[PDB]
């Protein structure tokens, strides 16, 4: 059971979901999301063509 | 980004003398599936 929970939802190409890791460098993990470094969460991707 | 690449088998080494390493160039120029780094980490790329 957990006391809080966040979403962060949006929308990046198929070549860059390996860029949503905490440590990853990258034009989104640059300029654009950028995870933390102690991060507790799960990350969910998924094709929507 | 160049014309031909070399064969698997016949890989052509080549050495990258001095010049600054900016790997930001390529963002809207190539996108690349596989980023994996031995030894170092991503992050530190730009300290070193
Ligand atoms: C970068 O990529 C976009 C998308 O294709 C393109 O419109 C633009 O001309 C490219 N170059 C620069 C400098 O933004
Ligand atoms: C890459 O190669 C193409 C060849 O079609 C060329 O037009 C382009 O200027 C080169 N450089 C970049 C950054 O795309």
């Amino acid at each position: 059971c957990f006391t809080n929970v966040y979403a962060d939802s949006f929308v990046i190409t198929g070549d860059e979901v390996r860029q949503i890791a905490p440590g990853q460098t990258g034009k989104i993990a640059d300029y654009n999301y950028k995870l933390p470094d102690d991060f507790t969460g799960c990350v969910i991707a998924w094709n929507s063509k | 980004n160049a014309t031909t690449f070399a064969s698997v088998y016949a890989w052509n080494r080549k050495r990258i003398s001095n010049c600054v390493a900016d790997y930001s160039v390529l963002y809207n120029s190539t996108s690349f599936s596989t980023f994996k780094c031995y030894g170092v980490s991503p992050t530190k790329l730009n300290d070193l």
